[PDB]
């Protein structure tokens, strides 16, 4: 007898990991609304990460930020325009100096979003990891006001939990923003308010230091006359929340056991 | 329709060029697919006029004596060449169009022919070689070069919309240009008219086919050829002149989309009645054409006392008796609205196509007919020399257009514009719309010959196009969709990655026709397709598909045919037809297999495809299993059906060996299944960090039992600490119960906190051992050192 | 913002035809050859699922599908519905009586023709290039009005390309759908709003983009032709 | 504060720039359905390693490391996955596996890197004994993924 219900060869079956699929969700949202993807380089100089945000040193705003400080020539990183650029390297600790480097870049107006690995010097547990993963969103051009960024969170919102659900805007600190703000959505099934990230209308002294590199380089000004919002929001909590995950320290352990569990959603 | 610029130039006398004519009306919506140079004629072909003509004796020829300027002899055996005409006479030394070779003195049945008189085929101004170009004997001086008095024209082929009837009439396309503001010289049919009664009357029997039927009256005719100019329009319309008043009716009608025919009152008798035809009459159309009649076809009839008989098919093609020739003294003028859809039937049913079909079939201006009649007639008396009846007999009433609503603002509005309202309102009087009101909401009533214009957008289209579209601004909407638009993209984006995941895996995608061959259902053995093709493109697509996997393995043929594929994985989505419409995903396996190609083992055949299925729903992370069941066209020993998540979706196994010798193909694999595929919710089963019990054994069962039941029976029995189990041996032979079987198990254990004590295990791996035997099976292996 | 949705290849007379203002015995129903079906036990399901009748058809355009999704949804939305189409004519190298066409149908207060215009434009730019460039034409359509088609410049080829045809959602349009939506129990959704749709044919721009030459090649089935694509994925 | 959407037509040259991005991530996808299982490992590696696993020393260093053991920024990407492999054959024990990992590599310059790795018995029937394994088998599933990049293959010595 041929045995039809006996297995078949071993192919192998790939798989995602739960952060890839976490951050194309949150891309796909934001491609609908008309933002573009774009990457940066995760060892970046103070300049990007910090001055060019108005976080200057010895800030005690700079303190926000628990920064992995390297070492060693040889090493040559490259501008926004492939241009080598100096300064005490880093490891970025928030993907917003992308937002820098892409203003040099580009002209308004423009949608971006710009997902990528970060490091901050923390003790990794249960819920807190010194490498994890942020979605920046900028968004830049005359007229644009904050009113559109409640309008984007709030679309957010919707496309990730349901029509029963709400976002709510509270005002917060940040160098690179002014007015400033935090924001958190209404899940039903949890029926909680969850903290998802900051955002407010890029700071004026952010315009100013992109044109000002500008110049410095022989680009002439393109952000006098434009405002702008960003946000930026972390995929290790919005993926545990969602796919029901205790432990963030899993997303790096490599527990095939693990990944594994995400050859479903893809 | 084709528009001969010159003609057009002459509603219109400031247009600038073909060139620039054919931007003005791609932006009024009236596309040319071609621009055409026409009516180049050399220096020897003058006017000449026809003397007389002698009969050569023995022959069908004529010797024709023209009068060209010198007397000069030619020979013609066309059967219209005779005295009193004038006529295209080619000179010896004259390069024509066609012939290629000159044309020159040839002596031809005894006398000498100086060169020839011309055919319209021959002057290459038309398709017609039948006979000689048909001149009025005084249009020139004898002698004078033809071209002097025929130009060559450039010619338009526009493409009319059915929507702007109106615009198969070249008054019609300069309307539009006018109201681009370019100077409208529409013509004045001055009529010098008398008052006397009609010798006919007028029963229009059928009010329905013809809502709207005149006649107009002309006599003292005198039937000769049309003017130089006329012929050259005619002929660049793409028509053949026959003579002044036949031609007047064809000129009119591409004038103003207004078909129009001229019948000798010879044959009318005492009046003329449009009324449905009886059935089996006949009538012979002016093309010749012997037909017999229908019940349905509108007819344009006559009648002499009890008698009563056809003129002609009313809106469609006039009868070869009373059609007007140069004996005609007089003639009932028919210009009338008839009812399209009776038109549209009665041209179908007869396998005719008309210019007049055409019109009447898109429609025509329900007032225009006595303006036209007054053209006509007007014509009729400068060409033909006609006295015409001031009265006209008419019958029927059409009411004039209603106003429709208009608002500048919503015309602005509806286009993202703002153009202000004084020049809106202007456009619209350009076209002829009549304007009342003082706003917002205005009171337009259009003209009758715009059976395009009844709501306030049609209205805003006018604005636009004579504004311009090109004067429309470009923007984005900004919105926040209705909460029901949400996530309605779910189900085809699904699909899609289902067909990349498939893409990447190894299938290669194909597309296949949804027509089936209704023979296949008997070759595939299929239930037969229930939807049908009333009208197939030929019996072999007479059907809707059924299934998919029929077409793949015919392209597997077809493939191995052009070319020689010594294997192939592919796969195909598409909609299938039967009691309901559904999408079905198919995949196709053969050939060698997999493995090294300079070695020898391979991995093919049936476990190799449900291997790769295997792999997809691991992936798609679903249930995946393949339990027995047979299918007609497939492998009574290689067939099952397929589950998803524990749920019958399709099939998969051999293709029938019977199946494949019909079509002569090696052994062929494949599957079939229906979507969308089932969706299991992510419930994370966090892993234990506690290491996990390995133990192994085997299982001793018959020959026919299927692994399904061995897996299932050993896994429900292992219990709630069951992690692994997988099958890595089978032997079935020497020394085992012959007939029966062994199945390699691995097994492992495993708990969410405390970890497992051999007691558990060895305790719980009991509860399977003998519910194994339960059941009538063993446990070959113990005791494995 | 568009999301895809798909309809049925089998459709009835109503959706085809009669809801986007293409009456029978129309001089304008003669733009679409259509492939007539029969047989009985077919059971087609409308917007809401329930069972429809009328003369079965193949869809020769996706457009009854802007129908089936107005009256089971409400403005404003954005919606683009690709899918196969047919078509009773003869197949040769630029025609097929199978084929495939992308609608689009974007509703909503304040929706206008400038609206349209920006849609073309956007995808011009993102199938072309900076250089590229679009045209509108007036051009008739019973579904839209004003109507219009629209071709691009394609700067490699140096020509323009006619891509498909578009307008402002006909009056009568809406009209069906509400008529349709009340005999079915929903309220009117659709009296106090505009909207601009659009259908472009994926062959012609398929064969411009990849350089094929024989449009019967997609259905074709030849294993050297479709692998030919593995690298565009 | 309301709620609002902008609306605008972006400036000329953030056309396309989504296009690195997506290549990327369908890179990703091919590999996920052809078989290979994605892993995420830190950028962080063992100096010591350099010597270990035999490869040049790590350019880049972190002047205030979590641990010796990743005081530096990672040179390659297979080290990380030769550990794992190792740690998952400790807390479970996998047969065979099909790895793979995309990831920013550091060395003179920044730059991104993929990395597959394969182990175990092959693939074949389970109940069966003939097996496709090892260098081959990988070879083959790269020949695979190449294909269906549309790019030529090939290893040489
Ligand atoms: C019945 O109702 C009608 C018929 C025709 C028209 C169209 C057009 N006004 C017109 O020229 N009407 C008619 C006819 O006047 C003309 N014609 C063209 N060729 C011939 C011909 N021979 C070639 C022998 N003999 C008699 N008439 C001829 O062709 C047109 C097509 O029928 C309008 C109403
Ligand atoms: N970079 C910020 C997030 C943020 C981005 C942009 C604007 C405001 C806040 C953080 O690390 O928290
Ligand atoms: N359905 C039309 C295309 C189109 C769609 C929508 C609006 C206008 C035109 C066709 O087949 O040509």
């Amino acid at each position: 007898r041929v045995d039809v219900s006996l297995p078949g060869a071993s192919l192998f079956s790939g798989g995602l990991h739960p952060i890839t699929l976490m951050e194309r969700e949150l891309v796909e949202i934001f491609r609908a609304l008309g933002y573009q993807a774009v990457e940066g380089p995760e060892v970046e100089s103070e300049f990007f990460n910090f001055d060019a945000l108005n976080i200057p040193e010895h800030h005690p705003a700079r303190d926000m930020w628990d920064t992995f400080w390297l070492t060693g020539e040889g090493f040559r990183l490259e501008g926004p325009l492939g241009e080598e650029v100096e300064g005490r390297l880093l490891l970025r600790t928030h993907t917003s100096p992308m937002q820098v480097r892409y203003m040099v870049a580009h002209t308004p107006p423009f949608r971006i979003v710009v997902p990528g690995r970060v490091f901050r010097f923390e003790q990794t547990d249960a819920t807190h990891e010194a490498v994890f993963h942020q979605l920046e969103g900028l968004v830049v051009g005359e007229g644009i006001a904050m009113a559109h960024l409640k309008g984007a969170i709030y679309e957010l919102a919707q496309a990730l939990f349901g029509p029963d659900s709400k976002v709510r805007f509270q005002p917060v600190y940040f160098p690179f923003v002014e007015p400033g703000a935090q924001f958190a959505v209404w899940w039903p099934e949890g029926g909680k308010w969850l903290e998802l990230g900051g955002a407010g209308m890029v700071h004026p002294k952010v315009f100013q230091a992109v044109d000002a590199y500008r110049e410095r380089l022989g680009l002439p000004p393109a952000y006098r006359g434009v405002t702008g919002f960003a946000f930026g929001l972390g995929v290790e909590r919005l993926a545990m929340l969602r796919y029901g995950i205790p432990d963030i320290r899993y997303f790096f352990g490599g527990r095939l056991k693990f990944l594994e569990q995400f050859k479903g959603v893809l | 329709m084709r528009v001969p610029f010159s003609w057009l130039k002459a509603y219109v006398p400031e247009l600038e060029s073909p060139e620039v004519l054919e931007e003005r009306l791609a932006g009024l919506g009236f596309e040319t697919d071609r621009i055409e140079r026409v009516f180049p004629i050399p220096r020897g072909v003058v006017f000449a006029r026809v003397l007389e003509a002698h009969p050569i004796p023995g022959t069908r020829l004529k010797r024709l004596v023209l009068d060209a300027g010198r007397t000069v002899e030619v020979v013609s055996g066309a059967e219209n060449a005779r005295k009193g005409i004038g006529v295209a006479l080619a000179l010896p030394g004259t390069e024509l169009p066609g012939l290629g070779q000159k044309v020159g003195e040839r002596v031809i049945q005894g006398v000498r022919s100086f060169g020839m008189a011309l055919s319209p085929r021959e002057l290459g101004v038309g398709e017609y070689g039948g006979g000689l170009l048909e001149f009025p004997e005084d249009a020139l001086p004898p002698g004078t070069p033809l071209s002097e008095a025929w130009p060559e024209e450039v010619v338009l082929d526009l493409e009319v919309t059915p929507n702007r009837p109106d615009a198969l009439g070249l008054l019609g396309l300069a309307r539009d240009l006018h109201a681009l503001g370019y100077a409208l010289v529409e013509p004045e049919a001055a009529l010098k008219a008398e008052a006397l009664p009609l010798p006919f009357a007028l029963k229009v029997e059928d009010p329905e086919g013809a809502p709207h039927f005149t006649l107009g009256y002309a006599f003292g005719l005198r039937v000769a050829p049309s003017p130089l100019w006329m012929q050259r329009a005619l002929f660049a319309a793409g028509m053949r002149p026959i003579n002044n008043v036949v031609d007047v009716t064809n000129y009119v009608m591409l004038e103003r989309a207004q078909p129009m025919h001229a019948f000798d009152l010879r044959f009318v008798g005492e009046g003329i009645a449009v009324r449905r035809a009886r059935e089996g009459e006949r009538l012979k159309t002016l093309d010749g054409v012997e037909r017999t009649l229908h019940p349905e076809d509108l007819v344009i009839a006559g009648w002499r006392g009890e008698e009563s008989f056809p003129l002609g098919l009313a809106g469609v093609m006039g009868g070869a008796e009373s059609e007007v020739r140069e004996d005609t003294e007089a003639i009932a003028l028919e210009v009338a609205c008839f009812d399209p859809v009776s038109i549209r039937k009665t041209a179908r049913r007869h396998g005719l196509r008309t210019e007049a079909s055409h019109r009447f079939e898109r429609g025509v201006d329900p007032l225009g007919q006595v303006p036209a009649q007054r053209r006509a007639l007007s014509l009729l008396q400068a060409l033909a020399g006609a006295r015409v009846a001031e009265a006209l007999l008419e019958a029927g009433s059409p009411k004039p257009p209603e106003a429709i609503p208009f608002r500048p603002e919503y015309a602005n509005r509806l286009l993202g514009t703002s153009y202000p309202e004084a020049e809106q309102i202007a456009i619209l009087k350009r076209l002829g719309c009549r304007v009342e009101g003082e706003g917002p909401t205005y009171r337009v009533t259009p003209p009758s010959h715009r059976l395009d214009l009844r709501l306030e957008e049609d209205l805003v289209e006018e604005v636009a196009r004579i504004q311009g579209y090109e004067t429309i601004p470009l923007a984005l909407p900004a919105f926040f969709p209705a909460p029901d638009n949400r996530g309605v993209e779910a189900p085809y984006r699904k699909e899609q990655r289902l067909r990349e995941v498939l893409s990447g895996l190894g299938f290669q995608e194909v597309y296949t026709y949804s027509f089936m061959d209704p023979e296949d259902a008997r070759r595939f053995r299929l239930d037969p397709p229930r939807l049908l093709l009333l009208n197939p493109l030929a019996p072999e697509k007479a059907a809707l598909r059924t299934h998919l996997f029929p077409g793949l393995v015919r392209v597997l043929k077809e493939n191995l045919d052009l070319d020689r594929p010594e294997r192939a994985l592919l796969f195909e989505v598409g909609r299938v037809f039967r009691e309901r419409e559904e999408t079905h995903l198919a995949g196709l396996l053969f050939g060698e297999g997999v493995g090294l190609p300079w070695a020898k083992e391979r991995l093919s055949g049936y476990f190799l495809l449900k291997g790769y299925l295997e792999a997809l729903f691991a992936r798609l992370g679903l249930a995946f299993r393949v339990e027995a069941q047979a299918f007609p066209f497939l492998h009574p020993g290689v067939s099952g059906r397929v589950l998803v998540e524990g749920e019958e979706v399709g099939f998969l196994g051999a293709l029938h060996p019977e199946i494949a010798q019909e079509l002569e193909l090696p052994p062929v694999h494949l599957f079939e299944l229906r979507l969308p595929l089932p969706d299991k919710p992510l419930a994370f089963q966090d892993p234990s960090r506690h290491p996990a019990a390995f133990r192994d054994l085997a299982v001793v069962v018959p020959a026919p039992t299927p692994y399904g039941e061995v897996e299932a029976l050993v896994r429900e029995a292992a219990g709630p600490y069951l992690e692994s189990l997988a099958l890595f041996d089978l032997y079935q032979g020497p020394p085992l119960p012959e007939g029966h079987k062994s199945l390699a198990f691995h097994l492992r254990f495993r708990h969410p906190k405390r970890t497992l004590r051999d007691e558990e295990v060895e305790e719980a791996v009991s509860r399977v051992a003998e519910a194994l035997r339960a059941r009538g099976f063993g446990l070959r292996g113990l005791d494995t050192p």
